[PDB]
RNA sequence: UAUCUGGUUGAUCCUGCCAGUAGUCAUAUGCUUGUCUCAAAGAUUAAGCCAUGCAUGUCUAAGUAUAAGCAAUUUAUACAGUGAAACUGCGAAUGGCUCAUUAAAUCAGUUAUCGUUUAUUUGAUAGUUCCUUUACUACAUGGUAUAACUGUGGUAAUUCUAGAGCUAAUACAUGCUUAAAAUCUCGACCCUUUGGAAGAGAUGUAUUUAUUAGAUAAAAAAUCAAUGUCUUCGGACUCUUUGAUGAUUCAUAAUAACUUUUCGAAUCGCAUGGCCUUGUGCUGGCGAUGGUUCAUUCAAAUUUCUGCCCUAUCAACUUUCGAUGGUAGGAUAGUGGCCUACCAUGGUUUCAACGGGUAACGGGGAAUAAGGGUUCGAUUCCGGAGAGGGAGCCUGAGAAACGGCUACCA
RNA sequence: GUCGGAUUUCCAACGGGGCCUUUCCUUCUGGCUAACCUUGAGCUUGGCGAACCAGGACUUUUACUUUGAAAAAAUUAGAGUGUUCAAAGCAGGCGUAUUGCUCGAAUAUAUUAGCAUGGAAUAAUAGAAUAGGACG
RNA sequence: ACCCACUCGGCACCUUACGAGAAAUCAAAGUCUUUGGGUUCUGGGGGGAGUAUGGUCGCAAGGCUGAAACUUAAAGGAAUUG
RNA sequence: GAAUUUGGACAAACUUGGUCAUUUAGAGGAACUAAAAGUCGUAACAAGGUUUCCGUAGGUGAACCUGCGGAAGGAUCAUU
RNA sequence: UCUAAGGGUCGGGUACGAUCAACUU
RNA sequence: CUCUUAAGGUAGCCAAAUGCCUCGUCAUCUAAUUAGUGACGCGCAUGAAUGGAUUAACGAGAUUCCCACUGUCCCUAUCUA
């Protein structure tokens, strides 16, 4: 099938190469998974040397981490916003690595309150005392506030569904945040 | 060089696993990551105050150069982030009991950090294949 | 192809084990083991045509299923089981003990040792690195793993095994100056009091060594193997301590007595 | 698969086929020494000629070249110790020049005529 | 063993070829053939086609036996003796054979894996799993089905099999059972400033993502943000923990989580011993099998530099639809245009690219040789490839397997 | 100078190494401080680091040639040895052969390419000329 | 403009053979078995044949590049005597 | 959890064209080699009875002849 | 039902932004 | 060799739109060809600005064969104005 040899496609001169060693398993490839999203499905590979691959499709959610606060918690998916490989795979809702994803946030934002107390968008003694101490650190920036009034985060995931069959990632933040922002908004 | 205009691509460069993080503030405001090659080749100065990615930089990308050392000419620059460089040597004939002439062309990426043009002679180091043809990657410019 | 083999012809077995060319197309391939393939004894070389205590392998074969061989006091029933350098091969039966040491000619050359002696063995360690739960271990030529091991302990050096508990006792250092045993390298099989080192970051690290007779010859880092500071080894050498007798005056020596 | 037997011949023709001094000669051999045909004289030469080839090699070798001594008296050690050699000429040249039938005259049944007990050769 | 000779004219000296001469692990064939040792052998044409018969099975003390098998142990009423069949576990990926294809391809020498998989061998290696984790509960141990077998049948036939009835596990599927200690999160109160608490949870390994450590050339002072272990709150201040490589985002460790959840022994032989509140009470040896991970060994995959025969009546080739490179991703055990999307216009060649031929598998080597060479290498070892031609794929650590399967063509 | 085998003080040759003749033909943090002006009564307390080491900025590039390491085994050359000789093969040989002893299975060749080391003649490259030249 | 002596370059020439060659002959056709100053082109027994075909150039004539089948033991060079 | 099924890539094979390579038939035309005492001439070798040959062009049964330019391998190394 | 590309006009002390509208692929 | 002309048809070309004999002879295309084409040439009676031999392109020019297509035909039938 798929196979990744190269005594196929032509020699760097330009020359065309005979065929030669009928095609061997140790040099193959499989079909793309394409794993959409909602209806969690995934199907396991046989690999070489057993060493079980997971292959998703139709996943639900995934873990999700916030790198400024070294969280992570466990949140859904809205769709697939924009992808640098192919346009395509945005209009279909296609889950891959580096695929800029909405996530439910919703989690994110009880954690926040849990943690910092102050406030996000817009009893007992113990508590505040947290959050005396986890002070100045409540302005995060002004760019990830205004995504908490809708309930939905630009994630980015950094997981490949297709080999492990989960959909990990991160918030974009600072710099790479204004990147995509911009890429999103013009017209 | 003349910087690439960095931020090009469609998707955001970055080097991997190296975080800023935006609560603090300090001088240095984003981080750059690089090591030595080793065989006393030493990281050019570009390459630390440098805003390339690369990730194929034998200084600030993924790549270990192992194995051979070569030098030669390049002959050829109109790639991008490559060159074609020249090898000549001279292949004895045992019968006539003298010396051929020979020519072998080797493509190698070429780190933002250096400079080249035609003419200048250059060595690379052996790393791991980074494109169909490439293996070998600039690790010292020694003319201009 | 498709797998891996499983028989070895001869005129392909390594040529220290002195195997005739007629006799048999097939010779006995090593199985895996503590020691490389090329450089194996196994004991139905061994026992059968260094000892000549078996005449066949069958009768080897034999021998073994008395669980009377046992090489590092485990009984080892496989009759391919390979054998490697400085390994001790205790037999209950005359009460005899054998360890594995290239002659002076590179092969692996019949030594008795003393009781006491079977009690230990030297290992080369070939890297030191932790292990998981941050335990560091150690790693010698033979595939001995000893966990905790001293921290003064560097690659190249050599230890010295209890051979009843994965324990060492001691570890010689790797300096200029020590006593070592070229193992493998056209020199294989010779006893020569380091001189000095090369570094030659790149890999391939020379070694120059001269023998008692103050000749002196250089070889890999990998093939050189220390076994105790200037002087007194920390093993019995054998028959010839290996010198290198050039041919043109061995004769004479071998003429010496007629 | 077993390994090959290695197997050489043991003598080699003369390049021009008739010579009337080659003819006559060879069978003078024969004569006193009672050898039934052409092949026993042709082994002689043959035997000869690999010991010339090994003696010239280790004459134009440098003197005390540690090869030429261990090997040059490998050499005259067999040829004297057959009795080919004289004991007199042990000097690695007067191999190159020995003689045709100088081992003809150590053949057993040329010996055992001149232990008598034979009273012609082809007794 | 650095050797030449006959043939152009009436005669001569040259150029020059024809002939002779010698050898051939170079074949065939003719005539002849007494002995000993040794030994090639349907490769050359047809990698043409094949009757028949063999060439891959396998058990110990140590997985499962009510044979409605065989004899007697008699130590045994459950078994322990031998032991067909069958389940299970391994092997069938080795060997053997051929040389069709194949001309930077294979291959030889030399590198790399800081670029991956590795059954097996050898050496090390799980006190953390009663999940509302105080009755959910078997842990001196928990379920299901089936073969063999009994009986009924079909077909002309195949190493074909249906229905019915039993029965096992190291088959399959579940499943608890052991110390602490410390740490971090939460968090009842005194109530307060210097703030500590009762109590609860988590804290193995495995997978995935993120974030932190993974230093280390030299010596002294300034006051701050606030003492910071203990204070004679003056500050003595040190211990401040840190491996390897030329080199790493390495080894390894820490925090947060994640998993549709891996592993963490419901297995077998032999000898049976010590402790008592002698109860089938508590402990106890030598092994076998399996098992997560790491390392080694047997490998494999890819990879560097250099090296190949005849051809110009082959001078340009490559990029339509991958050609050369960039970025991103998918796929793979992994690197990589291996594939896909977007972007660039590159890449080889008179130092012979590309195209053509090969009565071309590559080498180690073989014959002949003064030195130099020429010619051969299907064939006893190493390497590759193939199983009438193509293609795909299951099982497995390992196959694109063919004395495995499927399809097509013959 | 022992009865054909080696020593010395030797007249020579052959080839190496060190110093000087304007001849640095790189070096710091520290160790041996080393070869120590170190001397203590004729064997004593203290000299300048590579003669050995971790890191140093630098480091003119080649070709050549010497040595060395790798270049499977078989085959080739070849040491030894009774296969009765030999083609071969890697055996065997010596004992009072009652209890045993013991030598071997060498060595070399292995184009070219790759790696390390010494030479620096021969054959090429570059350097300080509208001096950012070196020392400072 | 002539004469004498000398010199640099050229077109040549005369005698000699130390040397070369198969020889006719050569001051280069020498310094080549005592075989190496640098370099380009061409040749490999006689016929078929400078033919066929294919390219390419040309208005054409024709040029350049250029075989194979087949057939043969001599073609040839320089001198000697007739 | 069987039959069946949507779409995808791998993709054998067939049909129809195209291209290239190798063998091969063919009226007829035109060469080349050989034998045979064929027929016509006598172009070459002697100044070969018009000196021979080269390139080119034209012509004629055929060897060949003729022009123009060359060469000596000429039948002259030579006219102060 | 979408997607990419192809423009005009206004704007910095002595690279970007705003507005409008084309049928071609 | 002969008779004879002002000169005796050259290079080319042909059963040609020029060939009587003729449906010439050989080959090809065909199941079968007075047709077509390629060859042949004693050509009733070809042939050189009466222009000769070829010729890419072009043609409501003349002719032959092949594929596609078809009520032209086998073999007719139906419908509309
Ligand atoms: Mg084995
Ligand atoms: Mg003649
Ligand atoms: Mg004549
Ligand atoms: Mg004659
Ligand atoms: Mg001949
Ligand atoms: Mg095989
Ligand atoms: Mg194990
Ligand atoms: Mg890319
Ligand atoms: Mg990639
Ligand atoms: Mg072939
Ligand atoms: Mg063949
Ligand atoms: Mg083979
Ligand atoms: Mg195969
Ligand atoms: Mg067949
Ligand atoms: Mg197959
Ligand atoms: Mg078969
Ligand atoms: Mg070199
Ligand atoms: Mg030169
Ligand atoms: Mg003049
Ligand atoms: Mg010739
Ligand atoms: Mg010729
Ligand atoms: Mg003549
Ligand atoms: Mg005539
Ligand atoms: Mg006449
Ligand atoms: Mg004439
Ligand atoms: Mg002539």
């Amino acid at each position: 099938g798929i196979s990744r040899d190269s005594r196929h496609k032509r020699s760097a001169t330009g020359a065309k190469r005979a065929q030669f060693r009928k095609k061997r398993k140790f040099e193959l490839g499989r079909q793309p998974a394409n794993t959409k999203i909602g209806a969690k499905r995934i199907h396991s590979v046989r690999t070489r040397g057993g060493n079980k691959k997971y292959r998703a499709l139709r996943i639900e959610t995934g873990n999700f981490s916030w790198a400024s606060e070294g969280i992570s918690k466990k949140t859904r998916i809205a769709g697939v916003v924009y992808h640098p490989s192919n346009n395509e795979l945005v209009r279909t809702n296609t889950l891959t690595k580096a695929a800029i994803v909405q996530i439910d946030a919703t989690p994110f934002r009880q954690w926040f309150e849990a943690h910092y107390g102050q406030t996000l968008g817009k009893k007992s003694k113990n508590a505040e005392r947290k959050w005396a101490a986890r002070a100045a650190s409540a302005k995060i920036e002004s760019s990830v506030e205004s995504q908490f009034s809708a309930g939905r985060l630009y994630a980015c995931i950094s997981s490949r569904p297709g080999q492990s069959g989960r959909c990990d990632g991160y918030i974009l933040e600072g710099e790479e945040l204004a990147f995509y922002l911009r890429r999103l908004t013009a017209k | 060089s003349t910087e690439l205009t960095v931020q090009s691509e469609r998707a955001f460069q970055k080097q991997p696993h190296i975080f800023n993080n935006p609560k603090v503030k300090t001088s240095k405001r984003t981080k750059r990551w690089y090591k030595n090659a080793g065989l006393g080749f030493k990281t050019p100065k570009t390459a630390i105050e440098g805003s390339y990615i690369d990730k194929k930089c034998p200084f600030t990308g993924l790549v270990s150069i192992r194995g051979k050392i070569l030098t030669g000419t390049v002959v050829s620059t109109k790639m991008h982030r490559t060159i074609v460089i020249r090898r000549a040597y001279l292949h004895y004939i045992p019968k006539y009991n003298r010396y051929e002439k020979r020519h072998k062309n080797v493509p190698v990426h070429v780190s933002p950090a250096f400079r080249v043009q035609v003419g200048d002679i250059v060595t690379v180091g052996q790393c791991r294949p980074i494109s169909k043809t490439v293996r070998f990657n600039v690790v010292k410019v020694s003319a201009a | 192809a498709r797998g891996p083999k499983k028989h070895l012809k001869r005129l392909a077995a390594p040529h220290h084990w002195l195997l005739d060319k007629l006799s048999g197309c097939y010779a006995p391939r090593p199985s895996a083991g503590p020691h490389k393939l090329r450089e194996s004894l196994p004991l139905i070389v061994f026992l059968r045509n260094r000892l000549k205590y078996a005449l066949n392998g069958r009768e080897v074969k034999a021998i073994l299923m008395q669980r009377h061989v046992k090489v590092d006091g485990k009984v080892r029933t496989d009759t391919t089981y390979p054998a490697g350098f400085m390994d001790v091969i205790t037999l209950d039966a005359t009460n005899e003990n054998f360890r594995l040491v290239y002659d002076v000619k590179g092969r692996f050359a019949v030594h008795r040792i003393t009781d006491e002696e079977a009690s230990y063995k030297l290992g080369k360690v070939k890297k030191v690195q932790l292990g998981k739960k941050g335990v560091p271990y150690v790693v010698t030529h033979d595939g001995r793993t000893i966990r905790y091991p001293d921290p003064n302990i560097k690659v190249n050096d050599t230890v010295k095994i209890d051979l009843a508990s994965g324990k060492i006792t001691d570890f010689i250092k790797f300096d200029a100056g020590k006593l070592v045993y070229v193992t493998g390298g056209r020199n294989l099989g010779r006893i020569g009091t380091i001189v000095h080192k090369e570094r030659h970051d790149g890999g391939f690290d020379l070694v120059h060594i001269k023998d008692s007779l103050d000749n002196t010859f250089v070889t890999r880092l990998n093939n050189v193997f220390v076994i105790g500071e200037q002087g007194k080894p920390y093993i019995s050498l054998p028959k010839g301590k290996g010198i290198k007798l050039s041919i043109a005056e061995e004769r004479d020596r071998r003429r010496a007595q007629q | 698969p077993r390994a090959p037997r290695t197997y050489s011949k043991t003598y080699s023709t003369p390049k021009r086929p008739y010579e009337s001094s080659r003819l006559d000669a060879e069978l003078k051999l024969a004569g006193e020494f009672g050898l039934k045909n052409k092949k026993e004289i042709y082994r002689i030469s043959f035997q000869l000629s690999k010991i010339r080839r090994a003696a010239r090699d280790l004459l134009t070798r440098d003197e005390k070249d540690p090869k030429r001594l261990f090997e040059g008296n490998a050499l005259i050690r067999r040829l004297v110790r057959v009795g080919v050699l004289s004991e007199d000429k042990k000097k690695l040249d007067y191999v190159l020049a020995l003689k045709v039938e100088d081992f003809l005259e150590r053949r057993l049944q040329t010996q055992v005529y001149k232990l008598g007990l034979a009273k012609s050769v082809h007794h």
